[PDB]
DNA sequence: CCCGCTGCCGATTCCGCTGGAACATT
DNA sequence: AATGTTCCAGCGGAATCGGCAGCGGG
């Protein structure tokens, strides 16, 4: 009846590489994951989330 | 003509297909109004006054019985407009017919749906509460439930079309002002209503403002602030916010077409500048320019209130600097030098230079506590300019007759604030106020009042400093 | 037929009425030629916009009466439909042609003539 | 920058280690799942341009069961699945009290005052509804029309016929949803039954005019059932369709038979170049199949995403005013940069080459933008800011 | 014309034979005309319930009219259709109806002439509304009314020209001498039969035309064009149910009002906030905060380039398609270049994709302007108008996800049998004519609840298939299709 | 400083359509 | 427990249109 999503986020220095001229891939990942989580939390569903961090 | 047209009006009520008969009755009402207004004899005026209002048959009972008529609106509207005309056509002896009119006004408002009749059913009732401001013959109008219903008729859906709402805010304020005796308790709710709605109007990234509603809210708040003062020391939140709203309502727009929010905001400021004490010393410069702008607006009623607001503003800041003029050296100097700017500049205006002189006179007194010499540095150049202007040069043919009373009030003002009189210009002082007298009939009302202010002011000033120069009040009265 | 400004159509109509009267008094073969043109220009007025129709017919008939005989019917159909000055123009149009309308009483009564003489306008 | 329906790396955004990492991860996940995995891969730009992060998590709508009845014999048990319909916010902006923040501490009402001299209140139970019929009203009330109302004979998916010549053109769909009927479970013979129906309806140009009711309470709707055209399933899509009162006739003056608006061939070729500059389709990779530049049928609704981020900001930060709309939203809702760059010139060619954009006398200003001598000669000889 | 209402004056003959059965045992033509007018009122008062209708009978002994000409009885003057007027007109049906008309008005007279049309003119003249169309329906069987008098014929001819001058169109519906058509007669000049179209098939409609929007479509940033956005397909639905008093039968004007800040009293718009409680946390906003967060653009379309009419598939729609059309009001020359790129979008088979924003503070929504050529013939059939067609594009979750796990192949032999089944099942779909069951029944009920006719008509559910008819057209073959691959067989 | 029309310009009404919140059957 | 219908509020063309200012008149 319920689904579980388990996200993973790389945070490392290479992930957070200083702007090569456009914008950082890590902050893009942050933006997308924030979209996912805000929609999930504003959908009031029982679709759980488990967040992990690597490159820490 | 008399009482027969009303008889036909009540006769044509029950006729089938009351549509053409509606137009006939409307024409009869128009003719009755034209006849009554054309009447000039007070005796026949009172005769027809008693004639129109009759319990057995009349237009009042017609409205009281034509309530359930959708098509009888333009005739009802015409009757209401005629009643509004009449309530000021005649004197203050409406009393025997007053309360019912008020009652029927509410009725002709509380049932009629068209805003074309909801306005007159508020115009007539505002007029009634204005022309019976006296407690006598007025406590028959229960301000209690009148306020209750006209305040409960704006706690509902966004229905009433921003013009009836304008008159409703005006009437809530007027109830606050005329007869402030029963509504000692609910004026807090009315103040919070005014500030909240004015807020919504002036803070929103949606919905181009309901400007009539803004004007109504501001003028009603002005009226309510009469008898329900919030001086800028007891609750230092609501006065900040009322003055902020007045600022925003008089902030200079680059291009706005309608001048109704600035008119009511300026009238509020003129009435109640004293109310906003400490808020009225921060951006005073911008106030000065905006007030000069709207004094130069070339409107018809926007200048009439811009000038009053400017006068009251200068009056209040003069009465303010005259308390603690230690850190007010710069502001004092700024005000007086800007008056020099107005007076030395070559302008083809009339009421412009009559501002600098009066501000000069008001700000004289606060100068006695910064120099005690400039009361004499002034009042000499002031009399010298008076002598150049309207004792010798163009004494007969010119337009410089308008700006004499300003000179005279300014002279008298600096006179009171000046001990050990120079006592060599006093002959010219009396020779100047006598010639203010000489030219009183070539003026207009509302400066004849101010010119009388100037004359009594000079009298009461020179007469309060020992008998030596009070001997010259006799000479001036004699010469006048 | 330029209905946007008053003077263009009103004065065109008035000068046209003057021209028509002149080419009637001068017994030349040109009067009917644009008498039909002005008639047609009024015909486009009759049923899409009435106030301009009555204005232009009054202006033509101030000097040229004999152009409302073929318009009297229209004016009567419009006579009880006007309340402002247009009704005054309508009644002046009927007045320029009355001396020869076959009865004119029935049409007037049908149109509330008795009740409209009782209004206030001079 | 954020998302532009186009490229991903600016000039050269790959390295050897990155390339080999992509290789190994894609190979592993392909061997784990298959080609569907390679189909399921995106960037941080289109994942903000698409709902790709939301897959296989939400559930199917409903297998709404009914029966295809042709006549009284040809019966095909079916489960319709609801297809495209507008989505909406599932939360209500609840009214509360100011400065005390409690939902229960307010209650509205409704009082039916009469047209009398005052608010001569009457109770709920003594008011019945009317209806407009001419110049008066008809005391229809409630129970009476709940008796003499139309009755629906239950949920019905009974076919009203067929038609070859498509008078059922897309400009007449009148619906608020699209239905898509496949089959059922439980020994799927009706599967191949309606499959035969739609493999008859597809190859030749016939359609299926059908009658449909959701249930007994719902009203019946006559629509058209275009046959499904896909490889992985074969459905019979259904769409509502006007009744005689729904569709209106509006006489619009013609354009081909118009004189004073006659366009010159210069204008025609100018807007030809305009269209071809901003075409959103092309052909590439030698496949003779068109690609989909700016595919406005996959990107999310900016409405509820912007609402989501606005409410996030106002929820964490109870003081700051409303934020601005993100840059990535405004990139969502703008065409790819390539078409605009190819566009600017014929845009101006039209700007000059066409009649003028004449009338502009309108303003929609918000409230916050409308209310928020010798001595003098001696001095001159002595001092002078300028000179000469 | 918009504030323009069309109108009907009914001029019903009752002289000698339209009154009389005339050896026919089906229906007297006076009663036939009364039925006809009854049907007109029923149709209009619920389809076009703003027009002006009037019934006048001529050739009668009594005479009621504004000018008092003989033989002319204006039953009703031009006014909105009501239940009361159709009830008043109901009492002249049948033999008892004929005798009731006799005892109140009475057939048979030296039926007057052009004066009769005269009254019609005045009935139009002495109204204070704006009439788009004016016409007089003339129900008569007497079609050669001047075998004796030649002066009255000429006066009638003059007055009929007099009436067509002022925009009045006579169109006589046609009673009969034998019951059907044999009178091939010659009043073709007076006029500019089939009353069955005017008796049944006007059951329920509505009348209007309006713009729904006057927006700008902007191409680059400043070349904006003045478009209007109409809708040709609506979903009309049952009118609003006003609330009546149980005794006095008046429409009470309800008033809503909020109070009780824990003190009862009375709350005021600014005394309340808006909130949502998600999970275990409340979020609080101002009214204007919510009203503003759904703001993206000013109204009007912004051009987003063009796309072929093969990429927007048809299984995507979201809303009833709109229809845009240039009006030369917001900016002049709009129609010219609008037609220009309409011709271009036609010949190139391309459509103007855009980002629609209809109203002031509304979220944007992607749309596609599919080009649309008009249609006409010598008969002037305006089947389609010329312009674009705003198809609303779904975004991403409008598109729901189906299971997709269905894969069972078919046998391409019986497929032709099903083809033949549907070839005998086919017939012309329509261009019109699918009256709404619920709405039609509602209108029946309102009629036979304010007309008092105790039996409410029964709406024929046209939508319901004639299953028995197409089964007997089918033949006994589908049972073989059932047994072919899925026999019952336990 | 006054007086008269003559546009055009805000609001009003009354339809009409849409969105949003309520509300009853499974 | 989802979905369609009923209900309510808010925005808009469109028509009036009264009147808000503004150019002629004495």
């Amino acid at each position: 009846n319920k689904a579980a999503v388990v996200l993973c986020m790389d945070v490392g220095f290479t992930m957070s590489n200083s702007i090569p001229g456009i914008e950082s891939p890590f902050e893009q990942a942050k933006k997308v994951i924030t979209m996912f989580v805000q929609r999930q939390v504003f959908a009031e569903n029982k679709d759980e989330i488990a967040l992990v961090l690597f490159g820490t | 003509g008399v009482r027969c047209s009303l008889l036909r009006l009540q006769e044509t009520l029950s006729a089938a297909d009351r549509c053409g008969a509606a137009l006939a009755g409307h024409q009869l009402i128009r003719g009755l109004g034209q006849e009554c207004v054309l009447s000039s004899s007070p005796a026949v005026l009172a005769l027809q006054t008693s004639l129109v209002f009759s319990r057995d048959f009349g237009l009042l009972v017609f409205v009281r019985k034509s309530l359930n008529s959708i098509e009888f609106r333009e005739c009802r509207e015409e009757i209401l407009k005629f009643l509004c005309i009449f309530l000021e056509k005649m004197g203050q002896k409406i009393a025997p017919y007053s309360v019912e009119i008020k009652n029927t006004c509410t009725s002709v408002y509380t049932k009629d749906r068209a805003a074309k009749c909801k306005i007159p059913a508020l115009d007539l009732l505002i007029k009634l509460l204005q022309t019976f401001r006296s407690s006598r013959l007025m406590d028959e109008f229960k301000i209690g439930e009148l306020f209750s219903k006209f305040y409960g008729e704006l706690a509902l859906k966004k229905k009433i079309p921003d013009t009836v709402l304008e008159k409703v805010y005006e009437l809530l304020g007027l109830l606050g002002e005329v007869h402030p005796s029963e509504m000692i308790n609910n004026a807090e709710n009315l103040f919070r209503a005014f500030l909240g709605e004015l807020k919504t109007q002036m803070t929103s990234a949606v919905r181009e403002p309901k400007l009539p509603v803004l004007a109504g809210c501001l003028k009603g708040l002005s009226s309510l602030l009469c008898n329900f003062t919030k001086s800028m020391e007891e609750d230092p939140q609501t006065s900040r916010e009322i003055f902020n709203f007045v600022l925003k309502a008089i902030r200079p727009q680059i291009d706005l077409k309608r001048y109704a929010v600035p008119s009511a905001g300026l009238r509020l400021f003129a009435l109640h500048a004293s109310q906003f004490s400490t808020c009225l010393l921060d951006n005073y410069v911008s106030l000065f320019e905006v007030l000069l702008k709207w004094c130069a607006h070339t409107n018809v009623e926007l200048k009439k209130a811009a000038l009053s607001a400017l006068e009251s503003f200068l009056k209040q800041v003069s009465n303010m600097v005259a308390k603690n003029a230690e850190m007010h050296k710069n502001k004092l100097q700024y005000f007086m030098e800007q008056f020099y700017g107005i007076i030395r500049n070559v302008d083809s205006n009339n009421k412009e230079l009559s501002i600098a002189i009066r501000g000069y006179g008001l700000f004289a007194g606060p100068c006695k506590v910064i120099n005690a010499k400039d009361v004499d540095f002034m009042y000499v150049e002031l009399i010298q300019r008076c002598k150049q202007m309207f004792l010798t040069q163009t004494d007969t043919g010119d337009d410089r007759v308008y700006q004499m009373p300003s000179f005279l009030q300014s002279v008298a003002s600096v006179l009171l604030y000046l001990d050990t009189v120079p006592e060599v210009y006093t002959p010219v002082l009396e020779h100047l106020v006598v010639m203010q007298i000489d030219s009183f009939p070539q003026y207009s009302p509302k400066m004849q009042l101010v010119c009388c202010r100037a004359i009594v002011k000079v009298f009461l000033a020179l007469a309060a400093k020992g008998p030596v120069l009070r001997n010259c009040i006799s000479t001036v009265v004699h010469q006048g | 037929s330029f209905v946007r400004y008053k003077e263009v159509y009103a004065a065109a109509a008035e000068v046209l009425g003057l021209i028509l009267r002149y080419v009637m008094e001068r017994k030349n073969i040109l009067e009917e030629s644009l008498c039909e043109l002005v008639a047609k220009q009024l015909k486009q007025h009759q049923n899409t916009m009435e106030d301009k129709f009555i204005v232009c017919l009054n202006k033509v008939t101030k000097s040229f009466p004999p152009l409302a005989d073929r318009f009297m019917n229209a004016v009567f159909f419009l006579l009880p439909k006007f309340h402002g000055v247009l009704k005054t123009l309508c009644l002046e149009v009927v007045l320029c042609r009355v001396e020869g309308m076959t009865e004119l009483y029935f049409q007037l009564k049908s149109k509330d003539f008795v009740q409209v003489m009782r209004h206030r306008d001079d | 920058r954020l998302g532009g329906h186009g490229p991903s790396f600016p000039l050269k955004g790959i390295t050897e280690q990155q390339k080999e990492g992509l290789e190994i991860v894609k190979m592993v996940m392909i061997s784990l799942e298959g080609e569907d995995g390679l189909d399921e891969i995106y960037s941080f730009s289109e994942s903000l341009r698409k709902l790709c992060v939301f897959k296989k998590i939400e559930r199917h709508s409903i297998h709404w069961p009914c029966r295809l009845t042709i006549g009284s014999n040809l019966s095909i048990r079916i489960a319709a699945y609801k297809s495209i319909l507008q989505e909406r916010v599932k939360k209500t902006w609840t009214v509360v009290d100011a400065k005390t923040l409690k939902k229960e501490d307010i209650q509205k009402e409704t009082v039916y005052c009469l047209n009398d001299d005052d608010e001569t209140e009457v109770l709920k139970e003594d008011i019945i509804q009317g209806f407009r019929y001419g110049s008066d009203i008809v005391p229809f009330s409630k129970v009476d029309e709940e008796q003499m109302k139309y009755k629906s004979e239950g949920k019905c998916f009974s076919v009203l016929g067929f038609c070859k010549s498509s008078q059922v053109q897309r400009r007449f769909f009148m619906g608020n949803q699209v239905l898509k009927v496949f089959a059922a479970r439980d020994d799927e013979a009706a599967a191949v039954a309606l499959s035969s129906l739609i493999h008859a309806l597809d190859d030749l140009d016939m359609v299926a005019i059908v009658r449909y009711a959701y249930d007994k309470r719902a009203n019946p709707q006559v629509g058209v059932a275009f046959p499904h055209i896909k490889h992985n399933y074969e459905c019979l899509v259904y769409v509502q369709l006007p009744f005689m009162e729904d569709l209106r006739q509006y006489m619009f003056s013609s354009l081909k038979n118009s004189k004073k608006y006659a366009p010159t061939e210069a204008q025609l070729n100018a807007v030809d170049a305009l269209i071809d500059s901003m075409s959103l389709a092309k052909k590439d990779e030698k496949t003779d199949t068109l690609e989909d530049l700016f595919p406005t049928t996959k990107i999310p609704n900016p409405r509820f995403q912007r609402l989501f981020q606005c409410l996030l900001h106002r929820a964490l930060h109870p003081r700051e005013p409303l934020p601005p709309i993100q840059q990535h939203i405004w990139n969502m809702l703008n065409p790819p940069a390539e078409v605009t760059t190819k566009s600017q010139i014929p845009l101006s060619k039209i700007k000059t080459l066409f009649p003028l954009i004449e009338a502009k006398k309108k303003d929609q200003v918000t409230a916050q933008e409308i209310f928020q001598a010798e001595n003098f000669r001696v001095l001159v000889k002595q001092k002078k800011a300028s000179f000469e | 014309k918009y504030s323009g209402r069309d109108s009907l004056i009914f001029l019903v003959d009752a002289s000698k034979a339209m009154f009389e059965s005339q050896s026919e045992d089906e229906l007297t033509p006076f009663d036939m005309s009364i039925q006809c007018i009854q049907s007109v009122y029923i149709s209009k008062i619920i389809s076009s319930d703003r027009d002006l209708l009037a019934v006048v009978f001529y050739g009668t002994e009594k005479d009621k009219n504004s000018v008092n000409f003989k033989n002319i009885y204006v039953l009703q003057e031009l006014d909105n259709p009501g239940a009361k007027r159709i009830l008043e007109l109901d009492q002249f049906k049948g033999q008892q109806g004929q005798k009731r008309f006799q005892d109140m008005m009475g057939h048979g007279s030296d039926y007057s002439l052009s004066e009769v049309l005269w009254v019609c003119a005045n009935l139009f003249s002495d109204v204070q509304f704006k009439m788009s169309h004016k016409r007089i329906m003339l129900f008569t069987n007497e079609d050669n009314p001047h075998g004796n008098d030649s002066a009255k014929a000429s006066r009638a001819r003059t007055k009929a020209g007099d009436l067509r001058d002022t925009g009045i169109f006579l169109d006589l519906m046609h009673l009969k001498k034998p019951g059907g058509f044999d009178i091939s007669l010659f009043y073709r000049d007076i006029i500019s039969s089939k009353l069955e179209d005017l008796l049944r098939k006007v059951r329920a409609k509505e009348t209007r035309k309006r713009a729904l929007s006057r927006l700008k479509l902007k191409l680059n940033k400043d070349i904006v064009i003045s478009v209007g956005i109409y809708n040709l397909v609506q979903k009309a639905l049952k009118p609003p149910p006003i609330k009546l008093y149980r005794e006095t039968n008046e429409p009470v004007k309800t008033k809503t009002r909020t109070f009780n800040t824990s003190t009862g009293g009375l709350l005021l718009p600014s005394d309340t906030k808006r909130s949502q409680i998600y999970g275990s946390r409340q979020i609080i906003l101002e009214k204007e905060e919510t009203e503003e967060l759904k703001r993206f653009d000013d109204p009007g379309l912004m051009l987003m380039g063009f796309k072929p009419l093969v990429l927007l598939k048809k299984h995507h729609y979201l809303r009833p398609s709109l229809f845009v059309y240039p009006e030369e009001s917001l900016v002049i020359g709009s129609s010219t270049l609008f037609s220009a790129l309409l011709i271009k979008c036609l010949e190139k088979e391309v459509a103007a994709l855009c980002r629609y924003t209809p109203r002031r503070n509304i979220p944007p929504y992607f749309v596609a302007l599919v080009p649309q050529e008009e249609e006409l013939d010598d008969q002037k059939i305006q089947v389609t108008p010329p312009g674009f067609q705003l198809v609303f594009l779904p975004f991403a979750d409008d598109k729901r996800k189906m299971p997709f796990t269905e894969k069972i192949m078919a046998t391409p032999e019986q497929v032709g049998k099903m083809k033949a089944i549907v070839e005998k099942l086919r017939f012309t779909y329509r261009s019109d004519s699918f009256e709404n069951p619920v709405l039609q029944q509602h209108f029946r009920n309102l009629e036979a609840l304010a007309l008092d006719l105790m039996e409410p008509e029964q709406a024929v559910d046209l939508t319901l298939p004639k299953v028995e008819a197409m089964n007997k057209r089918l033949g006994s073959l589908v049972d073989e299709f059932k047994e072919l691959v899925y026999p019952p067989d336990y």
